[PDB]
């Protein structure tokens, strides 16, 4: 139960999404930008905190942020 | 001249006074 | 010498409290403070 | 969804092993707790402070009970230079018999710890004569302790639990504990010194029921009253007075003679209770500044915000913007803790750089451990304290501080070149390690190659101006109070150096602690220190000033305190958080008294030993500190026990090797990190649930410990580390050259 | 790749037996090994004799033969 | 601007680190 | 080996009892055997104990990086 | 502030506050509130020297 | 201070004298340090007592910081000697040291050349020049 | 629900451990036109089958993983299902039926907060409040 927060200085590169390896974001259309995108997270309980989205965004100081918060069984990636 | 027999047993009921006040007060905080 | 002994006053205390708050009273202590930190809010 | 922790519920519900540990280490962070009101805050603090308070009475009654019951006071008492003070009895019921006739020490007949905490020269000075008087102190401070564990919870019954009100009332808490909490008690400390201490220091024996009867002073309450003050200092006791006993005392209870008793080599007890007389009046003075509610006094608040100073346009106090200062220190609790804790730790500084110049306790000069000892752990306490004032202005930077109420004030304009202060500590600790390692390793080239005449030595001539400021006529500066000539050696006007033969007798004997002869090593110990105090404030300051956050992650507010990292992303971003600055200094604190205590002890144990050429042609370069130092006096810490027997120093053997093995566990958490042990965990965890037998299973599954906090377990073992291995060797390499 | 990897040990060997040459030549004209031929338990092995300047030559101890 | 109260308060710290300094050179007593 | 066949060994037999404790391995091994490098500035061995310090610095220094 | 123009950049949380960059191109939609491609001599941490702003935190040097 | 002594009335370091080998290191620098304050161990000492020592605390204070900054200005006045080229991301991984020994000489008389710097107000950017944090 | 063929392989030691059928369980379903091998993202190598793949992971992240593998052999017609205990299977990647890199219609802007990341408010400002700085309901 992380918090991935998406500001509005996207550009709708759409590298962010690629990166997650938990299918926590997804694009949805947009206004404010040329590419009409913007990063959402509707799958966040499967967040694991990984910031390899933060990673990939390359507008200068990222619009998409993990906040670490309480974490649980599926936001700690354990198999047991 | 050291303390005497029963002087050791006075002070541990006299501590027990501040043992069960710390239960007062450690329960009160909402352990 | 070769025993521990005490010359201070109720030097049988020593005796007892040591076994008592050292290697008998932790384990009933460590078993409720484990009881206290593993129980359901339901 | 357990039950504990009941004060954060999203980690009660945490299925793992870290809520068990992180509900320990946040348990008493009140204002991050789930449900927590400002007015529910204080009302915590408040009643925490309570069975803080008892904890310190119960735990100073423990210290009086054991000698009372274990000790050997009254022994003690009789020849306190000729035998050893006991802490208590020993009961292991697993030694042998080497370690009972080992142990069976300083006249007992039983095993016994020598007390090197000098409780029994501080009783014996406040005068303490017996052990019923140490038992009725044990008892009276257990009941002490008692009415502070009733009164913190009475002060959580609704009719008795104070408002917000009460507790941001500054003006009033001011004024008490200037006036009351200092004043009072230390106008009643000076009552305990004339009708007490002094008396008994002169052997007649003045107790509960002979106090009323006696007065302290022949001219009792009238002196005072008419103004005849002088009466109070008329006949002081003789140099050839001799500790409590009637022989060669006086009667003066209030004068100034200044240096040492010639017989305790401490301070005079009728110079402290002149001292803390005079401290009460000055407190009391103090604590009549604020107004509390009469309209005469001072208002902390307008304090800031005037901008008029005799009619000229000012900005503030001092000509600095203080405006919004009063909100921001009255509604931040860790700005308060942040100065409380820096004043907490130069006190402790205060405590340890003059109580071994300066012995206060009779006898306690001549107990070389216990003067060892109670130097390192107050000067080890401040540097914890300083970490600690330096980790609050991180947190009360992050958490509640805001820009909006603090807009151009003097807070404000310290964050606007945060990186002029943090570039100039910078250059100053690369200034002083270049040329104080350089210096050093320079030295030890020299003489390694024979050569220990080109040695770059550098007297340390300005510390020789001051001790030469003070009375040290050895160097030869001949100046101001060297110069018995100048204005302030006679001080012309009035010629009321009533303390300066005194005091000059003292500084200019050789055989006290009180101004150290100086030469070219003390010079670069200094250095290493200064060094020292450079770096770890760089890191604490970098660590608040950069709280708010940097150009490598602009967001660190948001994030808190203690957070790991943020992820690899932007080069690498670990130890990021300005926790991790608070955990970085540690070790530069650990390592700065390090070098304080070292170089305290190495002084002080070639004063002892009589070899002071030892420490002054050896420390000028880093092998005379390992091999002079070191390998010299651990000869004897490490043969406490050997194949042939075992010694009294067998505990300070044993625990020298605990600490070591505390501090190299400490490189586990240290230097691997979590993911490598999660996959162990991980493969563990498969082990168990595949095995026969094992009928055993997790409430809560088994994770390799999180970073923040494998950063702290290992900070704690290098810390214990550090501690039990220097506290067994101080206290072995001294006590076995000596008594 | 593997033509990088063979060359390269060629360079290596190379390093080698610089390494090796300046083993030999330093027995042959920086060595007391004529001496500890004749007598090879007084004498001590040395090689890598020392140059006078800054005070190091005391680090040419004595190795017995002079 | 001419710093005024920088200067005079920077001057009068140097004024006290002379007169330590006098005496430290045995000039004034 | 003297004159009648008994070796006296450069420790003498020091492994067998004080090497099963581990201060026996800090006072009889390292403390012990140390001295030779420690009393080693004037001497010969003079640059053993400069390199016996210059790893002891770069180990501390290690520290900082990991 | 058009194309070519070495501008000035007046945004807090960016890498090259108060550190002047070329402007790249202009977003003529006017509809995407960060318009601007200024580009910058100086990559910021591990990656670019490209980013987005807006017109009122740019401010021109020449 | 006056516990220290020169070198020539000392007798812990006529000692030093006595005792001492030739080979190149103990004679010719050690009658130089007979001229130096001397503690009461017979070791040369740094001491700062009045104009009897104020040239010799001046002449490695002088040289060093002088070289000091020498280096220290030729370093600097390269760097703007190829951030105004335009070529100053390759110009330092590649040193063109004509440039660069041509800045050098420009750095002997660097202490006239700094003051210069300031009085034209040139030496130091401005603050709103500088990029920083937030703060 | 769920249905197909397991892949060739010889059971690992990696795969599901007891959270598998107490908490919850995930499943990969995809089709392949060949007869290949693909790593076993639980330790291995498994030969995937000609029809209707099933494969059992123990959590979603070794899905996307093993998903992320089958796009480098041309295959992206899998589906990732989540199976809790009691036995219903949820349909959770792809949600919507198309890949998230992909733009729909009908999505929604959630967690997006229409400020710059620079403007979130100080942590003075939610001092002793429900909220953090971070979902701050102004701008
Ligand atoms: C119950 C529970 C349980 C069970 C059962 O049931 C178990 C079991 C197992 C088996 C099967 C195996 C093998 C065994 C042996 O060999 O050896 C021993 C050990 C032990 C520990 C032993 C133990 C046993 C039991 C516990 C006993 C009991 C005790 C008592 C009861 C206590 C007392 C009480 C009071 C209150 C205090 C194991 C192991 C391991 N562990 Mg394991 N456990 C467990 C617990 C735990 C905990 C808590 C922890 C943390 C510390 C851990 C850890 C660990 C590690 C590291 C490892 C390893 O290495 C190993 C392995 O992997 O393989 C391979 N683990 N495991
Ligand atoms: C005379 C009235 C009086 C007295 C005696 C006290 C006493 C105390 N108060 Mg209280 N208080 C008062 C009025 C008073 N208060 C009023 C009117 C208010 C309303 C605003 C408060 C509100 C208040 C709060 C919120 C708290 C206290 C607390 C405390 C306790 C302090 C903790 C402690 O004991 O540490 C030690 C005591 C010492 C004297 C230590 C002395 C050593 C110091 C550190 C060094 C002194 C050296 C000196 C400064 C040197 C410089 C002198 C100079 C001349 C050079 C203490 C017993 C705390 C508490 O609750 O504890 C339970 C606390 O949280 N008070
Ligand atoms: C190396 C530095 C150093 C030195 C020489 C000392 C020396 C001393 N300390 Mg210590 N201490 C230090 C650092 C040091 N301290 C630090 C950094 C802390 C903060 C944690 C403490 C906290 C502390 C406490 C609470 C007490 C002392 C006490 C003492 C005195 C008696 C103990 C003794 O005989 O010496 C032995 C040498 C040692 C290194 C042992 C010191 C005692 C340790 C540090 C206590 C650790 C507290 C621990 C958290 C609680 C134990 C857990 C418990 C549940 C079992 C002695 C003068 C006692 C005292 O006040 O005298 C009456 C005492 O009550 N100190
Ligand atoms: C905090 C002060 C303190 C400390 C550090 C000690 C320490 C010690 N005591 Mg104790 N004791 C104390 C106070 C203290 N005592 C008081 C006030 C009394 C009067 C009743 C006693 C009476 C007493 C007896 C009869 C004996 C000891 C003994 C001992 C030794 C073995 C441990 C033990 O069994 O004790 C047992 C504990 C008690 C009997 C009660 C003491 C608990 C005090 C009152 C409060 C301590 C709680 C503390 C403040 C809260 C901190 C907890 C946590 C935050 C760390 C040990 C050195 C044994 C000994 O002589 O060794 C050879 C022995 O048998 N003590
Ligand atoms: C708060 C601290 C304190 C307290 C409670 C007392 C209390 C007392 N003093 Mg005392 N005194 C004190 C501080 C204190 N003193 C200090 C700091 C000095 C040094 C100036 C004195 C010097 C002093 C003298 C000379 C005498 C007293 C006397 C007395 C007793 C009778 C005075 C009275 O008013 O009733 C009384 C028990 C008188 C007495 O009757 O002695 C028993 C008396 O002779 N006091
Ligand atoms: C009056 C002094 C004082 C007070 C009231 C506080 C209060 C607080 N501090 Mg703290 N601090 C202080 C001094 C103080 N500090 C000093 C002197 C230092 C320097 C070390 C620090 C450095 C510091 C940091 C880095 C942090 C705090 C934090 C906190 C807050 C949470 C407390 C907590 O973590 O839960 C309870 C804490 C514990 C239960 C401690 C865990 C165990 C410790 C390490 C002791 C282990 C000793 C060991 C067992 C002894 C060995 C025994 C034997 C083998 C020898 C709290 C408001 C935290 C914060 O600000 O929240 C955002 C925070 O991260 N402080
Ligand atoms: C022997 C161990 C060692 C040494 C030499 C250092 C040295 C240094 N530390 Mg470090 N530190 C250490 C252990 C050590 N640390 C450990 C264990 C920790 C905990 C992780 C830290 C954490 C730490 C922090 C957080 C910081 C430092 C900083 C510094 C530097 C500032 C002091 C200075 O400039 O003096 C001069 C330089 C020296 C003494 C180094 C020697 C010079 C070499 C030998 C030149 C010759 C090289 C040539 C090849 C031979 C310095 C290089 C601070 C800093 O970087 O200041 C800006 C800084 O903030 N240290
Ligand atoms: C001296 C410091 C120290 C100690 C004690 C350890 C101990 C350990 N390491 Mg470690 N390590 C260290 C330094 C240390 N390391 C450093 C400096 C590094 C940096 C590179 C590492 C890196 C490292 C790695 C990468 C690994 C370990 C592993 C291990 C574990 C090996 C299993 C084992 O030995 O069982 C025996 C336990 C001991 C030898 C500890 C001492 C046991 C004492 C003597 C008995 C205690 C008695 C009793 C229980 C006390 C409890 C009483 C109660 C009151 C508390 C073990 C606990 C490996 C592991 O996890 O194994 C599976 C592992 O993979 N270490
Ligand atoms: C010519 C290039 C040059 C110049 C003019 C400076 C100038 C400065 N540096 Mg710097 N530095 C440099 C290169 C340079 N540096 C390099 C290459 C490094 C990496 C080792 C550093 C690392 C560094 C640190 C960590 C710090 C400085 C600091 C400083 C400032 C004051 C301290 C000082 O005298 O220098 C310090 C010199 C060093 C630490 C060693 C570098 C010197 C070598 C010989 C550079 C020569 C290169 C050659 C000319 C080409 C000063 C303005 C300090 C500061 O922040 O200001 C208050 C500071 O903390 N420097
Ligand atoms: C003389 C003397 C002394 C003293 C000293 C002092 C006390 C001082 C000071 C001083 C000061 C108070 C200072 C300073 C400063 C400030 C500033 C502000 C600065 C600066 C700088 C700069 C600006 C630099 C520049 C440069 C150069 C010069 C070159 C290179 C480049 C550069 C840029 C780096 C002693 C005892 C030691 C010794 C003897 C005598
Ligand atoms: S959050 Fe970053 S990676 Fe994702 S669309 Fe926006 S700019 Fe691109």
């Amino acid at each position: 139960s992380h918090t991935v927060k998406i500001y509005d200085t996207c550009i709708g590169c759409t590298q962010c999404v690629r990166a997650c390896p938990t299918d926590v974001l997804e694009m949805v259309p947009w206004d404010g930008c040329r590419a009409g995108q913007i990063a959402s997270s509707p799958r966040t309980e499967d967040c694991v905190g990984c910031k390899r989205c933060e990673t990939a965004c390359p507008t200068d100081f990222l619009s998409i942020r993990v906040y670490l918060g309480a974490e649980t069984t599926r936001s700690m990636g354990l198999a047991y | 001249m050291s303390i005497s027999d029963t002087q050791v047993y006075i002070a541990l009921v006299v501590a027990l006074v501040p043992g069960f006040l710390a239960w007062r007060l450690a329960t009160e905080l909402y352990k | 010498m070769t025993q521990l002994t005490g010359d201070y006053a109720a030097s049988w205390l020593p005796w007892i409290m040591i076994p008592l708050v050292f290697y008998i009273l932790p384990f009933p202590v460590f078993a409720i403070l484990f009881l206290w930190i593993q129980k359901e809010a339901s | 969804a357990t039950k504990f922790p009941k004060f954060s519920q999203d980690l009660a519900n945490d299925p793992t092993t870290r809520r068990i540990f992180y509900a320990i280490a946040t348990a008493h962070d009140f204002e991050s707790h789930d449900g927590m009101t400002e007015e529910n805050l204080y009302q915590r603090i408040f009643a925490s402070h309570f069975g803080h308070l008892a904890i310190i009475f119960l735990w100073a009654s423990g210290i009086l009970f054991h000698v009372a019951w274990q000790g050997n006071f009254e022994v003690w008492i009789k020849d306190p230079v000729h035998v050893r003070p006991i802490a208590h009895a020993i009961w292991d019921a697993q030694f042998g018999p080497g370690a009972i006739k080992a142990f069976t020490q300083a006249g007992a007949r039983n095993p016994v710890d020598i007390c090197y905490s000098g409780v029994y020269h501080w009783w014996y000075t406040i005068g303490l004569r017996t052990n019923t008087e140490l038992y009725v102190g044990a008892l009276f401070l257990i009941l002490l302790a008692a009415v502070f564990l009733f009164a913190g919870w009475l002060h959580l019954q609704p009719r008795y639990r104070p408002n917000l009100g009460w507790f941001k009332n500054s003006e009033a808490r001011l004024n008490h504990h200037l006036a009351g909490l200092f004043g009072v008690s230390s106008l009643a400390w000076a009552g305990h010194l004339v009708h007490v201490a002094i008396p008994e220091s002169r052997g007649q024996h003045v107790g509960w029921d002979n106090f009323l009867s006696t007065p302290p002073h022949p001219a009792g309450l009238w002196a005072f009253f008419t103004g005849n003050w002088g009466a109070y200092a008329q006949n002081p006791d003789t140099a050839e007075h001799v500790f409590s006993t009637s022989q060669g005392a006086g009667t003066a209870i209030l004068t100034f003679l200044g240096g040492f008793h010639p017989q305790t080599q401490s301070l005079w007890l009728t110079d402290m209770a002149h001292h803390h007389l005079a401290i009460a009046v000055v407190l009391i003075i103090a604590g009549h500044m604020y107004r509390t509610n009469w309209r005469i006094g001072h208002s902390i608040k307008e304090m800031m915000d005037s901008k008029t100073f005799f009619g000229r346009k000012v900005e503030g106090p001092f000509n600095l913007p203080h405006q919004g200062l009063y909100e921001t220190v009255n509604n931040s609790l860790h700005f308060q803790l942040s100065l409380a804790l820096a004043c907490l730790g130069v006190a402790s500084s205060l405590t340890a750089q003059h109580m071994y110049s300066m012995p206060p306790y009779a006898f306690i000069a001549k107990d070389f451990t216990t003067m060892a000892a109670l130097y390192t752990h107050h000067q080890y306490i401040a540097g914890f304290l300083m970490v600690g004032a330096f980790s609050h202005a991180a947190i009360f930077w992050i958490k509640d501080y805001d820009p909006e109420q603090n807009k151009g004030n003097v807070l404000e304009r310290v964050l606007k070149h945060k990186e002029a202060i943090i570039a100039h500590l910078s250059w100053v600790s690369l200034f002083l390690g270049f040329h104080t390692l350089g210096l050093y390793v320079h030295n030890d080239v020299e003489v390694a190659f024979g050569a220990a005449d080109k040695q770059i030595l550098i007297e340390p001539v300005f510390a020789q101006f001051i001790q030469s400021a003070n009375g040290k006529i050895l160097y030869g500066f001949h100046t101001l109070l060297s110069n018995p000539d100048s204005i302030a050696f006679t001080a012309w006007p009035n010629h009321a150096n009533v303390w300066l033969p005194g005091w000059l007798d003292a500084i200019n004997n050789g055989t006290n602690s009180l101004f150290l002869t100086i030469g070219p090593g003390d010079f670069y110990v200094h250095h290493a220190i200064a060094l020292g105090l450079h770096v770890t404030t760089l890191i604490l300051v970098k660590g608040a000033l950069d709280a708010r956050g940097s150009k490598l992650m602009p967001d660190k507010k948001d994030f808190g305190y203690a957070f790991p990292c943020d992820g690899p992303g932007r080069g690498g971003t670990c130890d990021i958080s300005a926790w991790d600055a608070s955990y970085l200094a540690v070790f530069w604190m650990l390592n700065t008294l390090g070098w304080v205590t070292f170089y305290w002890h190495w002084k002080h144990l070639s004063i002892w030993q009589g070899n002071v050429a030892q420490f002054n042609e050896s420390s000028t370069y880093l092998m005379g500190w390992f091999r002079d130092y070191l390998w010299a006096n651990s000869a004897q810490l490490i043969n406490g026990y050997n194949p042939y027997g075992t010694n009294n120093l067998a505990v300070w053997a044993w625990m020298f090797l605990f600490g070591h093995l505390a501090w190299a566990v400490s490189f586990m958490f240290l230097i691997t990190w979590r993911g490598y042990w999660q996959e162990l965990i991980e493969t563990l965890a498969w082990a168990h649930e595949q095995t026969p037998l094992s009928f055993g299973y997790w409430r809560d599954k088994p994770v390799a410990l999180s970073i923040v906090q494998a950063r702290l377990v290992g900070l704690t073992h290098f810390t214990v580390g550090y501690i039990a291995t220097y506290g067994a060797f101080l206290i072995a390499s001294t006590a076995s050259k000596f008594g | 790749i593997s033509r990088k990897i063979f060359a390269a040990h060629f360079g290596h060997l190379a390093v080698v037996f610089i390494w090796l040459s300046g083993m030999y030549f330093h027995g042959a004209r920086f060595s007391n090994f004529e001496a500890w031929m004749a007598n090879p338990t007084g004498i001590k092995p040395s090689a890598q004799v020392v140059w006078p300047i800054f005070g190091q030559e005391i680090l040419n101890g004595d190795m017995g033969g002079g | 601007p001419p710093y005024t109260f920088r200067t005079a308060w920077a001057l009068l710290l140097l004024a006290i680190n002379f007169i330590v300094a006098a005496y430290y050179f045995h000039i004034i007593e | 080996v003297g004159a009648d066949g008994v070796v006296t060994h450069i420790t003498g037999g020091n492994f067998a009892t004080s090497s099963i404790t581990n201060n026996g391995w800090l006072r009889d091994f390292l403390w012990a055997q140390s001295t030779q490098v420690i009393t080693s500035y004037n001497t010969s061995l003079s640059a053993y104990g400069l390199m016996f310090l210059g790893g002891h610095f770069i180990f501390g220094f290690s520290l900082m990086f990991l | 502030v058009q194309r070519g123009s070495k501008v000035r950049i007046l945004r807090p949380e960016s890498y090259w506050f108060q550190d002047v960059g070329t402007v790249a191109s202009i977003e003529q939609g006017g509809t995407s509130r960060y318009p601007v491609i200024v580009r910058f001599d100086k990559v910021n941490y591990a990656g670019v020297n490209t980013n987005n702003f807006a017109q009122d935190e740019l401010v021109e040097v020449e | 201070n006056t516990t220290l002594v020169p070198c020539y009335k000392s007798p812990a370091f006529v000692e030093r004298m006595k005792n001492a080998p030739d080979s190149y290191y103990t004679t010719k620098p050690l009658k130089a340090y007979s001229q130096l304050l001397c503690g009461e161990d017979g070791l040369p000492r740094i001491a700062l007592d009045r104009l009897s020592l104020a040239v010799d605390v001046a002449i490695p204070i002088a040289i060093f910081l002088y070289t000091a900054g020498f280096i220290g200005w030729s370093g600097r006045s390269y760097l703007q000697a190829i951030k105004k080229q335009d070529k100053a991301e390759e110009k330092e991984v590649f040193i063109d040291v004509p440039l660069f020994i041509s800045c050098m000489v420009m750095a002997l008389f660097w202490p006239m050349a700094v003051i210069k710097e300031l009085l034209a107000g040139e030496l130091v950017a401005k603050d709103e020049e500088i990029p920083i944090s937030v703060r | 629900t769920l249905s197909g063929q397991t892949p060739i392989f010889g059971g690992s030691t990696g795969g599901l451990l007891k959270k598998a059928e107490v908490e919850e369980k995930y499943a990969i379903t995809w089709t392949s036109p060949k007869e290949q091998v693909f790593e076993m993202p639980t330790g291995g190598a498994a030969i995937m089958r000609q029809g209707q793949n099933l494969l059992y992971l123990a959590r979603k992240e070794q899905c996307i993983a093993l998903g992320g593998q089958l796009r480098k052999f041309k295959i992206t017609d899998y589906k990732i299902y989540r199976i809790y205990p009691n036995g219903e299977t949820v349909y959770i990647h792809p949600a919507d039926g198309v890949f998230p890199e992909k733009v729909n219609q009908g999505r929604e802007k959630v967690r997006y907060n229409d400020r710059r990341i620079g403007q979130n408010p100080s942590p003075s400002k939610v001092k002793f409040s429900g909220i953090a700085t971070y979902d701050a309901p102004n701008s």
